[PDB]
DNA sequence: TTTTTTTTTTTTTCTAATGCGAGCACTGCTAGCAGTGCTCGCATTAGATTT
């Protein structure tokens, strides 16, 4: 970076400043100039004599200068070869040295050049300027002027325009023209009392206009309806005649598009969008930069994957696009988590654990292919039973790319010189990728700026060895500053950001993204170059590059003038303001011009009222029906009319009657489900409308902690385990070569904690168990035929188990698979044990009121059917809980009571931080979006009318 | 060490990628000659072979390479044996040696399952012989001779799982309707679970439609007529089989609550598919198989219905074929020698087709093809018979040959079309004429046939087409994928046409009547003017034309040539070189299994 | 040419599983179950030095040997853990006597609670020091409780077992500061270096 | 919840064939059907026909003028942006649903594949990021609102009428992290002695 | 009060172009 | 080198602090017993910030 910047230096001081570098290769100083002088002229020095070793040509244009300015003086007759008439067009700014050659060489032939000058007379250096708008933007032109005026061979002649002041914007081109000031700074107090000083300036005046947005979407859409309203103002114009100006074309491209796309056929403007960055196959070149980075690069699972998303990487393995929807869930099933072997684990300085990687993954994906996981570890390795048919071959695939991935994040490892780094990026593209007619263009251009930068290394005769980290980075920095400027003047309106040394005439000149601090743009120097230390003339700076595009812009507007900038925050509501250009602008306009009817007025209030006249504060929103209003102001857009006008009718009560009628025959698995969540079940059952949220993404590292789904199913696996009395050590080895458990002692330490708390739980199970078998249910109520099967009866009764909580759902399964039991015939209790000691018990009942609760709870079911059931098993339960008496059988009524329920309820509903309430979830927020009081009230009576007996017979 | 030159062989296109790689892993730094030994059987299993004899693998070319590294083993068993890569049987590991020949652990424990279930398993089921032959001669009238229906009725009726082979035609579904309707008649009282199944969901609707129709002729009372089973299902639908994970609703643990279960069209049934059936039965359950033995090989790695048939050439054993005859009250010939009883007696094979008679030339070229012999197929084209043709395709003006015939067999359909005819005639008359493809792509394929065909039709006047709108009317598609909400199944046919409201795609339900889905509705779909012979499987042509290749390929094979024969129901063409077809028939497919040796020991 | 990040959780939370990764894991089960009871893992583990990371590391108090690993600490802890055990196994009939002996208010220090608590000090001292916790009733032994509690004027149980517990607990006995100072250091400077790569 | 309505519009926009998928995305709260309306479009097949041919149109605009244009015709036709304003509260679920278009059309500029916007959105969904600043919640309304601010955030400001619902609520700090009274150092005391707490 | 929207007397022309034999031809 | 299938859900913090209930030793009042002072144990409830 150094060299690149005392490079880039060298270069600016070879055009601009000679007599510094002719004294540095004698070896002197420069008197009078900056400190950093003394380790910039030795190194210089020192530069020539290499370059001179080597037996490169000696001539740079430094020296070159006078010398070909002393042959061309001293030539008696033209030199042969030379061009006839030379033209220099569009050049505001010019290095004096350019000058003294093109004066030298105007001898033998003419050169004729055309310079826009915005003043008429003299105003470079006048014998302040007179304009303040001309002073003030002026410096870069006023240098040229001052360099052209110092010629002793020049023959100039004027040809201007003069303008005549009939608008607004006619008037400020006629003040800068004519070099005349027309602000009144009010000194005299009978100048400040009366505003006829100024000039008028006519209402229905539209020439120069000030607009204030919100954002840049707003922004670009109140742009496009005044790009609509001027075309239909004026007949004779144009689309090419309107041009619109950014300070930025990156930020305001997605804004641009998407305003300009979306347009009717009827409304449509044809647009094309100039400067913006040549991004022509964006995912092969961002591919191969990460490739790369391989041997710094980790291997996490999902950077992979992001590899293979490229058509033309996977195409190269032959790894299809429905391949990888498979891809994804076995890499995230098998264990794969980072790192690509061992042995890059180690290099990491980390403990090489052996599980977690690529290749365990790998490894395991073909075990299970092999041999069925059933059989069990064959290396202290769970094959992985998903992987096992034709599909299989994808691993074959996929660990064959990793395989090259090896290989080559050896390869890159090493530091190498120039010459041997010319064959790396052919041998990487055609090995990892497979080109296609759009790619190639791509590929070609990769190569292309690889063998560029490789051929200036080897021109330099770099001996010393080179680390891939640099070209890569040069690379990034060479691919991406291409840009695309081929469709200017296609005949769409011009869309391009402000760029020096481009000033073409346009009827209409549109400027957005004014707010201060984004324009102008600001490029500090270096620090230590020694030209901003003593500038002289002709030292170009984008600071006074772009204060002059601001004039070059107002000048070149021949119609109209529109300029825009962000005053409010969209986000914050905050305040933002315009650029130091603009506010200089309208502070001359309103100190030059007064409103009909406001004679009377003193300069400062006139003023004022001008400024707030011109300057337009556009809504909020695209809806609001001021934009509507009729007006000049009035929007073209009649897609947020109906929005504007509110005349859209809201949205009516999502719970309808609908009609149902029960079968015949309702499976005991169709009750089930339903009574496991009552309102999904209306929702996936009754409209089919299911709601599958997005699956969850790779984790990032292996697991340290068990938490969730995962331990519960380990915990299930383990009681399941130890209510048959199996070997726990089988299963935790079998865990361990899966990789599920933490590493080493914490994953022992884990599995013994769980299995003393599975180990209780056990205990109890085995306290009550028997052998017993399923049974087929067959069974009437209400005119409703149920059939099922139930398993694991035993003769004592129903025994359950799950290592969960004690929750109401789990309360309400076992309460209807004990009433079928019961209504079927049998003697027998129910029982549930769940973790931390809790009990689910239900004593046997008589046939008869096992079918009226029966029958009770398929009537609920019909009822969910035709309407939503407003039963929260959770929050609803709780409810019940405070408020029903064990003891006397009956509920509960006094108000203290009633508000402890209501706490509890809302508790259990809303839920705490740690834990996610009943409430939050997809199919409560679709029915409602806040609870009401009513729909509180509601809920209470269904779910004590439904959950009562619940509560009522567990002891 | 070997696995640089393991690394050669993927260039030539002998060795997948998956070998090499499960080679490397699994037989890890061993001797060279186990990493061998690992490489060519993953190769072997992936092209469909269920073991590796030790005899294949003494001098594959790659092992003809290698010999220099693995030197000279004067046992292999020994030396495989000797690393932990390999077992047999005691402790958990990838690959198994058992006998003579190499297993992947997988694939022994599905050989082991299906064995067993075939041989110890099945039991004889014990019913009165007087009510059972006066059951089936209620059914079958005709006592003169050898009935082989009646023959596989009682089969069926005596054993527990059973299997009946028969060729396209062959009366087979009329068959399982008579032995259905036995079953229920013979045990009035107790509960019969019957269940229908098929590997596919077009095999599985035609199945429903095919007992439905057929049942319902049959006299029946009213109690019996509701032991009818409703619907046929897929077999994955059947176990419950998860899309995702490869967990089973049905598990060892929970078995199917079935009585009889009837699986149609075996020839599809693959070894894995066939051990994750047999996990989840009961032991009272009675399972009745159909499918043809020379029918094209299943698609997965493994040939069961083949493995099996193959012991029904020795025949009936002898006290059974004496029962036999007791019970159709016929004589029954008898196979001799005793090999294995079970497995015999469980077998029944029908060998008269009702569809075509025996002088009818597609019979005899299918028995030729059947039996392997050249010449006799080429004295069956030979021979005065209307009924088969043959045209030589070896230069691209014989292939224009091919669709100017191709042309005059979609005439009728094509008329239909530019007659503005109802959409249920023009259904009903696309299926008289079908092209059979052997390959997918290039000249002979069909993503190839389909492009020069509507080349053709845009050539000379048949139906308009337009490059933009991608769907010209009359064009037939076939779907991809199976569509519940529909109703529609992965290979069904359909025809794009304009009634008047609008494009719209026609299809044929079961049920005869039509249903119209918009272009938009349809699932995954492709042009179906020339279909490949597996897809084909199932389906019935008036007039079937097929086209094989001029090279060499490993697809055109035996079966599939018997495949594409059987497929036309009156009328077969035949586009193909003299000699190709004669070594394409010539050459046998085998998959290597221990169920040859299993059976016998 | 600098880049800015707003947010340095990912590379904050990446070092300090890198931290645990090596230090943690060789650790033997023994020395394994005290880490594991003070950080379920290093998520928990960041959450205690999440705000000391951010800004200017902080002046320790007493900050432990630079020297000092984890099982020297193990081992200490240990060792002070034996000696009490073992002091308790020799005393473990005499101060019933002592008890009974002097003078000491028995509302407060009931007999059936005295008998209960000998009990357990007995069982836990017979029992394998594994882990660091210590029963509840060694505070009810502490020499201070004991004259805490006292006849006015009277007689006062003094043995050196209860100095010696009185010492024990006056401190809890924990590796909970090695390790925080340990990752405090390792996780700042992993983090300077990645941002530095 | 906009975030993920949006998600399961695009999710049947890109593949209108399947109905599940489709019906998902009608049954959100933004498109603003009943449930009356569903049962009779889940049984009459021309109303079906009609929505899978405007979503099949809405897919065809996508790919050709881009994101923005595609929602923009969506609302249009479906009079969200109409309904959603009569709704109470449906404003800030209107500004979320714009806001949400902006960031995808911003987002979707840069992946040229129209399914990798899909795969973004959802990525987004999974972990969203509240240090984003392009993320954050914009105002709901321009009028009048009351503003909550936090006593840190109000430094420096000035307001009119002031309020303090919770001035009394306090905490006591357990952690052990002070200055010294000599030094003037900010000093962490890793061990609870109640002197530094 | 009653609010309508401006409409689009004159349509915007893009006969003007630049263009190409590659274009023409197509 | 050819290809078949299938749709559903599962979990939820931890530490701490108190209130009461049961048991017990002491002790003062009229040797036992009621009060009292105390103490341990189980269940219940509360709370966890700020650019
Ligand atoms: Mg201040």
């Amino acid at each position: 970076q150094l060299s690149s910047k005392a490079a880039d230096l060298f270069d600016q001081y070879l055009v601009y400043r000679p007599d510094w570098l002719a004294q540095w290769e004698t070896g002197h100083l420069v008197e009078g100039l900056g400190e950093a002088q003394a380790w910039q002229a030795p190194l210089w020095k020192a530069l020539v004599e290499y370059t001179h070793q080597l037996g490169q040509p000696r001539w740079h244009r430094a020296n070159l200068y006078q010398r070909f300015i002393e042959t061309l003086e001293s030539a008696t007759t033209c030199p042969p070869g030379l061009p006839s008439r030379v033209f220099i067009c569009g050049i505001s700014a010019l290095p004096p040295v350019y000058l003294q050659a093109l004066q030298a060489l105007g001898k033998h032939i003419e050169i004729h050049l055309l310079f826009t000058n915005p003043c008429r007379y003299y105003w470079g250096d006048i014998k302040d300027v007179g304009n303040p708008l001309l002073a003030s933007w002026g410096k870069l032109g006023r240098d040229y002027i001052y360099l052209l005026s110092d010629l002793e061979s020049s023959q100039e002649l004027d040809a201007f325009v003069d303008v005549t002041p009939d608008n607004l914007l006619h008037n400020i081109q006629s003040d800068i023209l004519e070099l005349e000031n027309r602000a009144v700074a009010g000194v005299n107090i009978e100048e400040f009392s009366r505003s006829d000083n100024k000039r008028p300036l006519d209402p229905l005046d539209s020439s120069i206009t000030f607009h204030v947005c919100h954002s840049p979407q707003r922004e670009v859409e109140v742009l496009h309806d005044r790009l609509l309203a001027m075309l239909e103002e004026d007949p004779t114009l144009t689309p090419r005649d309107i041009i619109v100006m950014v300070a930025d074309i990156d930020s305001y491209s997605p804004f641009i598009q998407a305003v300009f796309g979306s347009a009717p056929a009827d409304r449509y403007l044809p647009y094309a969008i100039s400067d913006r960055r040549a991004r022509q196959s964006h995912p092969v070149l961002e591919a191969f930069i990460s490739l790369l980075s391989l041997p710094d690069s980790r291997f996490v699972s999902e950077d992979v994957l992001a590899l293979l998303d490229v058509p033309v990487l996977a195409a190269r393995f032959d790894i299809t696009e429905e391949g990888l929807r498979y891809l994804r869930q076995w890499v995230n099933e098998s264990g794969i988590r980072w790192g690509i072997d061992d042995d890059n684990v180690r290099e990491l300085e980390l403990p090489a654990t052996g599980q977690h990687t690529w290749r365990f993954g790998l490894t395991r994906m073909l075990l299970g292919y092999a041999m069925e996981s059933a059989q069990g570890e064959w290396q202290s390795v769970l094959p992985y039973d998903e992987s096992s048919g034709l599909i299989a071959e994808l691993v074959g695939h996929l660990a064959s790319l990793l395989m090259q991935l090896n290989i080559w994040r050896r390869g890159l490892a090493q530091e190498r010189p120039l010459e041997e780094w010319l064959p790396v990026c052919r041998d990487m593209l055609n090995a990892f990728f497979l080109p296609d007619a759009e790619t190639e263009a791509a590929m070609t251009l990769i190569e292309q700026q690889w063998q560029a930068i490789i051929a200036e290394g080897l021109g330099a005769q770099y001996g010393d060895a080179v680390p891939l980290s640099l070209l890569r980075d040069e690379l990034a920095q060479r691919l991406d500053q291409e840009r695309i400027s081929q469709r200017f003047l296609a005949g769409p309106v011009n869309i391009c950001t402000l760029m020096p040394m481009r000033s073409i005439p346009f009827k209409v000149v549109c400027l957005l993204g004014m707010n201060d601090g984004v324009y102008p743009r600001q490029l500090a120097p270096l620090g230590f170059d020694l030209m901003s230390q003593k500038p002289k003339r002709g030292d170009r700076s984008r600071r006074d590059d772009d204060r002059y595009l601001f004039l070059e812009a107002l000048i070149s507007a021949q119609q109209k003038l529109y300029i825009s900038y962000i005053g409010r925050s969209i986000q914050d509501n905050s305040e933002r303001f315009p650029s130091v250009l603009v506010q200089e602008l309208i502070d001359y306009i309103g100190q030059s011009h007064y409103l009909p009817g406001d004679e009377a007025l003193n300069c400062d209030e006139s003023e004022a009222r001008v400024k707030a006249h011109l300057t337009c504060l556009h809504t909020r929103m695209p809806f609001d029906p001021q934009n509507y209003q009729p007006g000049e102001r009035q929007s073209y857009a009649r897609e947020w009319l109906p929005a504007a006008s509110q005349a859209g009718k809201a949205h009516s009560e999502f719970v309808q009657p609908l009609p149902f009628t029960l079968p015949e025959t309702v499976p005991l698995e169709t009750l089930q489900r339903f009574w496991a969540h009552p309102v999904r079940a209306f929702f996936q059952m009754r409209l089919q409308v299911n709601f599958r949220t997005e699956d969850s993404e790779i984790p990032d590292t292996e697991p340290f902690i068990l938490e969730g789904l995962s331990r519960y199913q380990i915990n299930q696996q383990l009681l399941n385990a130890l209510v048959e009395q199996d070997d726990a050590e089988r299963l935790f080895r079998r865990f361990r070569a899966a990789g599920d458990l933490p590493y080493g002692a914490f994953g022992e330490i884990f599995w013994e904690t769980q299995c003393q708390e599975m180990q209780q739980l056990a205990d109890r199970v085995i306290a009550c168990r028997q052998p017993g078998q399923s049974m087929e249910i067959d069974l009437a109520c209400n005119g409703v035929q149920i059939t099922g099967w139930l398993p694991q009866v035993q003769p004592d009764g129903l025994l359950r188990w799950r290592p969960s909580l004690l929750s109401v759902a789990q309360g309400m399964q076992l309460w209807l698979e004990h009433l079928v039991y019961c209504a079927s015939g049998g003697n027998g209790e129910s029982r549930l044990f769940l973790r931390k000691d809790g009990e689910w018990r239900f004593p046997p009942l008589a046939a008869e009121q096992a079918l009226h609760y029966l029958s009770q709870l398929i009537e609920g079911y019909r009822e969910g059917m035709s309407a939503p059931l407003l039963v929260l098993p959770e929050s609803g339960g709780a409810w019940l809980k405070t408020c029903y008496d064990a003891q006397n059988d009956a509920m509960l009524d006094d108000d203290s009571t009633l508000q402890k329920a209501r706490t509890k309820f809302l508790q259990a509903y809303e839920g705490n931080m740690m834990v996610r309430g009943e409430g939050d979830d997809i199919w409560y927020q679709r029915l409602w979006r806040q609870l009401t009081p009513e729909t509180m009230e509601a809920i209470v009576e269904q779910s004590q009318r439904f959950l009562l007996p619940l509560f009522r017979f567990n002891q | 060490k070997l696995q640089k030159q393991l690394l050669e062989a993927v260039e030539h296109k002998q060795l997948r990628p998956l070998d090499v790689q499960f080679a490397l892993t699994v037989a890890g730094d061993e001797h060279p000659a186990v990493t061998l030994a690992a490489a060519l059987l993953s190769h072997d299993a992936g092209e469909g072979h269920v073991c590796l004899p030790l005899s294949r693998l003494e001098n594959h070319p790659l092992l003809a390479t290698c010999v220099s590294e693995i030197g000279e083993l004067q046992n292999w068993e020994e030396c495989l044996l000797a690393s932990q890569a390999v077992s047999r049987g005691d402790e958990p590991t990838p690959m198994i040696l058992c006998g003579d020949r190499l297993y992947l652990n997988r694939m022994w424990c599905n050989e082991r399952t299906v064995a067993r279930f075939f041989n110890e398993v099945n039991h004889a089921i014990e019913v009165d012989e007087a009510l059972l032959a006066q059951t089936l001669d209620k059914l079958f009238p005709v006592s003169d001779e050898i009935n082989w229906q009646k023959v596989a009725a009682a089969v069926a009726l005596t054993r527990r799982i059973s299997v009946i082979s028969g060729g396209p035609g062959t009366g087979k579904t009329t068959t399982v309707a008579k032995l259905l309707a036995a079953l229920i008649q013979m045990a009035d009282g107790e509960r019969c679970r019957i269940r229908l199944a098929a590997p596919t969901g077009k095999a599985a609707a035609r199945l429903t439609e095919s007992l439905g129709k057929a049942l319902r002729q049959l006299p029946l009372t009213d109690e019996q007529k509701k032991r009818i089973p409703e619907d046929a299902s897929t077999l994955h639908r059947l176990l419950g089989a998860q899309p995702g994970s490869q967990r089973l609703r049905h598990h060892a643990g929970n078995p199917l609550h079935l009585d009889v279960l009837v699986v149609d069209e075996a020839s599809m049934i693959d070894l894995p598919m066939m051990s994750r059936l047999i996990d989840a039965l009961p032991d009272h359950a009675r399972v009745i198989f159909l499918g043809d033995r020379d029918q094209l090989a299943s698609v997965e790695a493994g040939a069961v219905l083949g493995d099996i048939c193959a012991y029904a050439n020795a025949g009936f054993t002898a006290e059974r074929a004496r029962q036999l005859s007791r019970l159709t009250g016929t004589h029954v010939p008898a196979g001799t020698g005793t090999e294995a009883a079970s497995l015999r007696d469980s077998l029944c094979l029908l060998q008269k087709s009702y569809r075509f008679g025996s002088d009818s030339g597609i019979g005899q070229l299918a028995a030729a093809i059947n039996r392997g012999d050249k010449t006799a197929v080429k004295t069956v084209f030979q021979q005065d018979f209307t009924d088969i043709e043959k045209r030589l395709l070896q230069s691209g003006e014989d292939y224009i040959a091919m669709l100017e015939e191709a042309l005059a067999g979609y005439g009728r359909y094509l008329d239909l079309l530019q007659a503005r005819a109802e959409p249920d005639l023009i259904i009903q008359a696309f299926n008289e004429y079908q092209l059979l493809c052997a390959l997918r792509e290039g000249p002979f394929g069909v993503a190839g046939l389909n492009e020069r065909i509507e080349q053709f039709m845009q050539q000379k006047r048949k139906i308009h087409r337009h490059p933009h709108s991608r769907w010209y009317e009359g064009r037939p598609v076939m779907i991809a994928r199976n569509d519940s909400a529909l109703g529609l199944f992965n290979g069904d046919i359909g025809i794009a046409l304009d009634r008047g409201q609008g494009t719209r795609v026609w299809f044929a339900m079961p049920d005869g009547n039509i249903k119209s889905v918009q272009p938009s509705r349809l699932p995954e779909h492709e042009t179906t003017w020339a279909m490949t012979v597996h897809k084909s499987q199932g389906s019935e042509f008036d007039h079937a034309a097929l086209i094989l290749p001029s090279q060499r390929t490993p697809v055109v094979t035996r079966e599939l040539v018997y495949t594409a024969v059987t497929r036309a129901r009156r009328r077969l063409s035949l586009y193909a070189d003299e000699r190709i077809l004669s070594a394409a028939i010539a050459t046998r497919t085998e998959r290597r299994s221990g169920l040859a040796a299993l059976f016998s020991s | 040419e600098q880049q800015l990040i707003e947010d340095e959780s990912l590379l904050r939370y990446q070092a300090c599983a890198d931290f645990w990764r090596r230090h943690c894991y060789p650790l033997p089960r023994e020395i394994a179950q005290v880490v594991f009871e003070t950080w379920k893992g290093p998520q928990a583990l960041l959450r205690d030095i999440n705000r000391y990371l951010q800004g200017e590391a902080p002046v320790i108090k007493a900050p432990p040997p630079d020297d000092e690993t984890l099982a020297s600490r193990h081992a200490q802890i240990v060792a002070r853990i034996d000696t009490v055990k073992q002091q308790w196994r020799d005393a473990v009939g005499e101060l019933d006597a002592l008890i009974e002996s002097s003078g000491i208010d028995r509302r407060k220090f009931n007999r059936s609670n005295q008998a209960k608590w000998i009990d357990k000090i007995s069982a836990w001292a017979e029992e394998e020091t594994n882990s660091y916790q210590l029963p509840e009733s060694l505070e009810k032994f502490s020499q201070r409780f004991l004259e805490d509690r006292t006849k006015a004027g009277g007689e006062t149980p003094r043995h050196p077992l209860f100095e010696a517990i009185d010492q024990l607990l006056a401190e809890p006995l924990s590796i909970r500061d090695l390790v925080i100072t340990r990752a405090l250091a390792e996780i700042r400077e992993t983090v300077a270096r990645e941002k530095r790569r | 919840l906009e975030a993920q309505e949006m998600l399961w519009l695009l999710q049947a926009v890109m593949t209108p064939e399947r109905e599940n998928t489709l019906r998902s995305a009608l049954a959100t709260s933004m498109m603003g059907l009943n449930a009356l309306d569903i049962e009779t479009l889940n049984n009459d097949e021309h109303a079906w026909d009609v929505v899978v041919e405007e979503f099949d149109g809405y897919r065809q605009i996508w790919r050709k003028r881009g994101v923005m244009p595609m929602l923009r015709a969506l609302m249009s036709a479906r009079n969200i942006a109409e309904n959603l304003l009569a709704t109470a509260g449906g404003e800030r679920r209107l500004t979320d649903i714009l806001h949400i278009s902006e960031l995808l059309q911003e987002a979707g500029t840069q992946l040229e594949s129209e399914h990798a916007l899909v795969r973004w959105l959802s990525q987004h969904i999974l972990e969203p990021d509240s240090n984003a600043s392009s993320q954050q919640m914009r105002l709901e309304s321009d009028k009048h609102l009351v503003q909550i601010v936090t006593i840190h955030k109000s430094k420096g400001l000035e307001y009119p009428l002031v309020w303090l619902p919770f001035i009394t609520n306090f905490r006591v700090q357990e952690q052990a992290f002070y200055h010294d009274r000599h030094s003037f150092e900010a000093v962490l005391d890793l061990n609870a002695a109640p002197e530094s707490v | 009060a009653e609010l309508n929207a401006k409409t689009l007397q004159r349509l915007p022309g893009d006969n003007w172009r630049v263009t190409s034999y590659s274009g023409l031809q197509q």
